[PDB]
């Protein structure tokens, strides 16, 4: 006729003997199909959905498939430890993590075991893996900057507290490094005070090797920032269910900050590896797979994850979890299902192109496809004023530059564009491990936008930039203090700045 | 493991019945009671030979069971649990299937062997008896294992003979030899 | 009467199967409620699978479902509340008052499954809505009771375009509106709530000429599917029962397609082309058909569509492309050119444009525009390698006109006094036709190209010419 | 153990056993069916219940009669490790196929093993020089690093690796492992012969390289666990011996491939392309067992037979995650005749940082990258229209780049026969100098063919004189 889950001869023979489950199997159950890190147990007739089940081997496994046959418990364990016919005892808790403030300065695995061995985490709570995102009314509009100290990022795609902006681009083209820069620039406020201007930083690393993680902690400790950082990790070796569970519990850790009314930022590197994990999981729970083999409800999972970070209402303080998702594009193909899905969810794209890295633009940002929908709502007012036509110049530059290589005639007007354009691009470039304060990005951008750099030759632009900053540090340090303090350029500041630029453009 | 592993399509049910009632030791009894109800099922023509196939409810299926166990006051209790199982799984088409399968296992416990002597036409009884004797004499039939031998009419094979039993056969047929002859004179 | 008791049998994501009491199956499309520690989970009956075991789709999260959990039966299609006090409420999928101004003051309730109007009822209008947006007015006029369609890619300020429409037409028009957001981000949601609270279209004591159904993408895909249905019924109540005009807005309808696609797999339906639901056509059809101008009301839908990677070829956009009356395509390129509207004039096409509907002058003017631009596009290849060389004097004038027209179309939006900080400009249709007519005649071809850029009418173009002159 | 079973099914080389005992082998246990072919080793991978496990079969399944006796060996098969594994070639099961008779050993360690913890790690930073110019310039090796070579045969996968063995492993003093999964048998025999000749193995003398060889003729299931066996030998060196180790793996696409073959049979819905849904996890386990712990530094080299050079195929993609340096070698650049055929715009290392190789090196490399990228960018324009229809600035750039491309050609020493050109070895310090000059166009004034197939800057000059004559 058909296969039935009660066909299993041991279950079946008990039924013939008039022996029944006896309701012990309302809370216990006997493993009977296991292997592939996925078990299906017969029993557990009462069992919360999404519950954590303590396997008698001793592993913990969440339960994601409930069938009138055999409830499918995705193991977090290792196969070799597990054996068939085992009893499983219900944890009785839907998946939950310890959440607190003591996570600062800790690398922790998914189940929150400090894998850096800093010993017990001072966790002020436990939370649940999925927590519904706050309401429409429970949000407050975003206006507070988030700055990476990279002129191209800040100027072109300004990020605000409580926004989701997608870093997208070709795999391991130091994708991570763009994000790490954000953490580094968050040193300035963090070291300082003003709680709402502090972003505690939670770096989530999914699918990455221990060596990568170790390098990251080494860099963070080198730049002494590990103190305000939390590292939630789920290395490549660690179970596919644990990898799947890792972002949603990272979110919970973030929510403790957000809920507390404090502002924080969560880096999700790489969501692409979450998708692979959920793919493995889904295909071994044997639900029919979605296109590109990624499950049919991959969007629902990813969408719920991303929408749990934002800036809350004044009622709820206005603590903002800010998110930076990071999606690897395999061969730079954004038509791929996982990239398409994410693009819709997010509030910005920070498109990176590999070719431009080789072209020498580093950080290599594909500024045409880089957008921030929210945009300059949260951008610093001074920086908003200066970079107003930066977009226009660049956009014009893009069109003109294309024409110039197709052997069309070039006039002085095009070569004005060409000269201006070249300098701007060179101005943008910045070396890794060097975030720059807004007070010292505003002058440079003023100089460029007010066209003084056009005069200065392309080769020595880097020299000019360095020296100019030194000159302002020496002399116009009053000017710098004002930009820092008032964050707007008054007429006096604009004139002062113009004069200052002229004096240093005069060497 | 219990003698003869069949594990048919819903024959895992038969296996279960066999081993469970084998340890009850009431397999002959079970088999007999199952036969008796199976026969009265076969001799029940409206339903269970005209609603052998399901379309019934769980509750209605159960009530069909209740009438079935109403007919027999000797019906063991393992096959009353088997009836329950069949009701619960809502299979009734595999009622005779299980009966046949349990029968194979049962007659394995008995040690009865089966055979067949297909021929074109049905043959002499003297030949049947001589062959039955021969087969029992031969090591092919073991001692403590009985022989059931069925001559069948298989006009599909014209002439020839095949002796079959214990999945080991001797085929002295006309067709194969003709085939071989033909083939060799096409060489 | 007695709620049919059901016991959960399988929680397999959104699909939750229930085992209702024998000899009584809650009919397909009914609504089951399961009291849960978090509200009542609503399960919509979507199949019967045999022996009083149904397979139903969840409309809320499936955490903490205990196998064999008692399931009450409401007994019929998910019935939301409708009224005129539904205006100015945020109402979720199962009709909850997530307005957070407390319980909606129900008049009547209606099911969210309703059969689309008959051929006989449908009466085809031919009247012209006008938005005052130059591109819209000249090259794709909108029509009362229309089914306008904002095809475009990712984040082309899709919401922003809709906001501009709400700013102009909704505030102006006396009819009701229904704002439906399907899988809208909660960032976008908070802005919309705030924005229409600010514009007073939601007046916190006063009457509201809009209702809100904000569907959040975090809500399960199943719930996302029936955000649309909910919105339709509110519109139906207005269209029919209140007998008024409406002005429906849905966002983004690719999410509606996408939502159905997700649950298709779970429903066990074999994947169709590009993994879409095989019921793609009929589901689209039910939505689209429901929106119409009957003998009774008239409903003007404006439906946003997200076209993945601007592949309109993609079957889900292509199916929607047919079903919508007045297509408008907003291309990325045009955005990049700095032209806001992002409306690609060549690709935006509406069959409402006719030399009868908008008269011979409007048509002829627009015909000249269409030719001019198409020529300009053709000439782009020549200009690319050869440059302005092989080009005729006539061609040069056409190129100059095309650039002027290209930047004459550029007009600031009122809702981009924040996203661009330039005062919005709305120019009446007759005035736009006249102003464009002048340009084509070349009466203002002595005006600089940048003096057409991002300004309104001819008076404004001239003024910006004066500004540049100074 | 007297735990026995019978063979219920033999569906491919994914045999199914029916344990008739109520004691059941655990997952990743090993079973021996004793055959007239010797033994067959099977490894439990699923329990399908009803006391029927489903077992991967390490050797061929030709001739198996259903119901045949299974006997349980228990646990992961434990290979034998030691200094007496140095200079031995061992079968997948572990039997010495180099026939120095049974390898006596102290410790036999299970093939399956857990990867070292996040706590147990040591971050390397030490450059390891190769003497190959292109490698030195673009993506130098590092001690303990995981370096990876992408591109199939069509670069002569083995040839690149052989150069590495010839250079790096003659100056490495610690132990070294070559584990070759699906290695074509003659090439393997050549390697063994060469190793004995270059004394890295001496069969009366000492050895300091050990070998695991899995031929591509070996049944897919065998190929799946060749890698894990090698990793065990490596763990003994890394951990127990503590001595620094090298490791070469050729070819780990074959490792994935073997997995992909078994996956269908195992009973898995095959994920994208065809790769096993457990592809990521499997890759994870292997590549986290080769890490540089506080107990030892293991420099690992991975060779990926990229199927038709589609990096978008998921298996090459998942390799990228576990590598800290890559040197993708392109078929196109091979057609250009450049040996080494490394694509220069598709090479990367984490060791290309300016504080690692020094700012001057980084600046030098930067200019090369920009120049070559321009050259690639103008390939369209160059083909459609001549180079004399390019800009004056550009034609110089193009001419410089044409020289750089030819300059990258260094005669190979292991392919000295095949190239027919005597090999070269060029110091890293020398390399920086040579490129510095070329970038300043100092010696750019002589034939582009003079830059072709030569070593250092000095050699180019001399060969220009040779060409001039």
């Amino acid at each position: 006729t058909k296969a039935q889950p009660t066909e299993v001869s041991s279950i079946l023979e008990e039924r013939i003997k008039g022996v029944s489950d006896e309701a012990n199997l309302n809370e216990t159950g006997r493993v009977l199909a296991v292997g592939d890190g996925i078990a299906r147990v017969f029993g557990l007739n009462n069992i919360q959905a999404e519950e954590l089940v303590e396997f008698s081997s001793g592993v913990k496994g969440m339960a994601l498939n409930l069938e009138p046959g055999q409830v499918g418990i995705v193991l977090f364990g290792s196969d070799r430890l597990v054996k068939e016919g085992e009893l499983v005892k219900r944890t009785g808790n839907i998946v939950d993590v310890p959440v607190g403030p003591g996570l600062l300065g800790r690398v922790v695995d998914a189940l929150g075991n400090p894998i850096d061995g800093k010993g017990p985490i001072d966790a002020a709570g436990r939370s649940r893996a999925q927590v519904k995102a706050p309401g429409i009314l429970p949000r407050r509009s975003v206006h507070e900057p988030v700055q990476t100290g990279l002129k191209a990022v800040d100027a072109l795609v300004p990020i605000g507290r409580g926004q989701r902006e997608l870093i997208i681009g070709d795999r391991q083209t130091g994708k991570t490094a763009v994000a790490l820069d954000t953490i580094l620039n968050q040193k300035r406020w963090n070291n300082g005070s003003d709680e709402s201007k502090k972003l505690y930083c939670v770096y989530v690393a999914v699918g990455q090797k221990r060596s990568t993680v170790a390098q990251l902690v080494q860099t963070l400790e080198q730049h002494d920032a590990m103190k305000y950082s939390i590292i939630v990790a789920a290395t490549a070796s660690e179970a596919a269910p644990l990898q799947y569970l890792a972002p949603f519990t990272a979110a919970s850790i973030g929510e403790w900050f957000r809920d507390n009314g404090k502002h924080a930022l969560i880096v999700y590197d790489d969501l692409s590896k979450q998708a692979v994990a959920y793919r493995q999981l889904s295909l071994l729970l044997r639900r029919p797979p979605g296109r590109e083999a990624y499950p049919g409800d991959v969007f629902y999972l990813h969408s719920r994850l991303l929408e749990r970070a934002a800036k809350l209402s004044e009622k709820e303080g206005s603590g903002s979890l800010t998110a930076l998702p990071v999606i690897e594009t395999q061969g730079g193909d954004v038509s791929a299902y996982i990239p398409t899905n994410v693009i819709s969810i997010t509030d910005g794209q920070i498109f990176l192109e590999a070719e431009l890295f080789y072209k020498g633009i580093r950080p290599a940002i594909n500024v045409g496809l880089s957008v921030s929908r929210v945009g300059s709502a949260a951008q610093v007012k001074a920086l908003k004023q200066v970079a107003g036509s930066l977009k226009l110049f660049l956009a014009q530059y893009r069109e003109v530059a294309a024409f110039a290589q197709f052997g069309s005639d070039l006039d002085a007007s095009t070569k004005q564009t060409l000269v201006r354009g070249e300098r701007l691009t060179q101005l943008l470039k910045q070396n890794q491990y060097s975030p720059l304060a807004t007070e010292e990005q505003v002058p440079l951008i003023y100089a460029g936008v007010n066209g003084h750099l056009d005069g200065i030759e392309l080769s020595r632009i880097g020299e000019f930039e360095s020296s100019f900053l030194s000159y302002l540090k020496s002399n116009h340090n009053e000017l710098l203090t004002e930009i820092r303090e008032k964050g707007e350029l008054s007429k006096e500041l604009l004139a002062s700045l113009k004069s200052a630029t002229e004096s240093f453009v005069a060497t | 493991p219990p003698p003869v592993r069949l594990f048919g399509v819903e024959g895992t049910y038969a296996t279960a019945l066999y081993q469970a009632a084998a340890k009850n030791s009431s397999i002959d009894a079970a088999f007999q009671s199952l036969q008796k109800v199976e026969s009265t099922v076969k001799k029940n023509p409206k339903l269970g030979h005209l609603l052998l196939n399901p379309a019934l409810s769980l509750k209605d299926r159960n009530s069909v069971i209740d009438a079935i166990v109403e007919t027999h006051k000797n019906l063991d209790g393992y096959v009353v649990n088997l009836l329950k199982v069949l009701s619960e799984n809502n299979r009734l088409g595999c009622f005779e299937k299980i009966a046949s399968d349990f029968g194979v296992l049962n007659d394995a416990h008995n040690g009865l062997l089966k055979g067949t002597v297909t021929s074109a036409e049905p043959l002499d009884p003297k030949s049947f008896k001589r062959i039955e004797k021969a087969l029992s004499a031969s090591k092919l039939v073991g001692q403590g294992k009985s022989l059931k031998l069925e001559n069948v009419v298989k006009p599909e094979i014209k002439g020839g003979l095949i002796v079959e039993l214990g999945d080991k056969t001797v085929d002295l047929s006309i067709s194969t030899k003709i085939q071989k002859l033909n083939k060799v004179l096409e060489d | 009467s007695t709620p049919i008791t059901g016991k959960v049998t399988a929680v397999i994501g959104a699909i939750v199967d229930v085992h209702f009491e024998q000899s009584e199956l809650p009919a397909i499309l009914n609504a089951l409620e399961i009291k849960t520690p978090q509200g009542k989970l609503v399960l919509e009956v979507a199949q019967h699978l045999g022996e009083n075991t149904v397979r139903t789709i969840a409309m809320d999260g499936t955490e903490g479902l205990v196998r064999g959990e008692k399931v009450l039966d409401t007994g019929g299609p998910i019935s939301v509340p409708v009224g005129r006090e539904t205006l100015g409420r945020i109402i979720n999928v199962i009709g909850e008052p997530i307005d957070e101004r407390g319980p909606i003051k129900s008049k009547l309730r209606k099911p969210i499954h309703a059969d689309p109007p008959s051929f006989a009822e449908q009466s085809t209008s031919a009247e012209i809505l006008e938005t005052g947006i130059k591109v819209v007015d000249l090259l794709a006029p909108y029509a009362r009771g229309g089914k306008i369609g904002l095809f475009g890619g990712a984040g082309v300020g899709k919401t922003v375009f809709i906001q501009e429409l709400i700013n102009n037409i909704a505030k102006a028009h006396g009819g009701f509106s229904v704002f439906t957001g399907v899988g809208e981000r909660t960032r976008e949601g908070n802005d919309l709530y705030r924005e229409m609270k600010e514009t007073g279209v939601i007046n916190l004591e006063g009457e509201s000429k809009v209702a809100l159904v904000f569907g959040q993408m975090n809500e399960p895909p199943g719930a996302r599917a029936r955000v649309a249905l909910t919105g339709l019924t509110i519109a139906e109540y207005f269209r029919d029962e209140e007998g008024q005009d409406v002005l429906l807005f849905i966002d983004n309808i690719f999410r509606f397609t996408q939502a159905g696609s997700e649950v298709s797999a779970l429903l066990g339906r074999i994947p169709s082309a590009v993994g879409y639901q095989p019921t793609l056509a009929t589901d689209m059809g039910l939505l689209q058909e429901r929106i119409t101008t009957t003998k009774k009301g008239s409903v003007t839908s404006v439906q946003a569509v997200y076209v993945p990677a601007d592949d309109l070829t993609d079957p889900a956009p292509a199916t929607t492309f047919a079903h919508l009356d007045a297509t408008t395509v907003l291309s990325r390129g045009i955005s990049e050119l700095g032209i806001y509207p992002a409306v690609d004039p060549l690709d935006s096409k509406s069959r409402l444009l006719d030399a009868a509907v908008v008269g011979q002058e409007h048509y002829d003017v627009a015909s000249k525009v269409q030719e001019t631009l198409q020529t300009y596009k053709s000439l782009q290849d020549i200009i690319a390698i050869l440059g302005m060389d092989e080009l005729s004097e006539q061609d040069k004038l056409t190129v100059e006109r095309a650039r002027k027209i290209q930047r004459f179309l550029s007009q600031p939006f009122a809702v981009a006094e924040v996203f661009t900080g330039i005062p919005g400009k709305l120019v009446r249709l007759k005035d736009t036709v006249a102003s464009f007519k002048a340009v084509l005649e070349g009466k203002y071809d002595n005006i600089p190209e940048h003096a057409f850029y991002m300004v309104g009418g001819i008076e404004d173009v001239v003024a910006k010419a004066e500004k540049l002159a100074a």
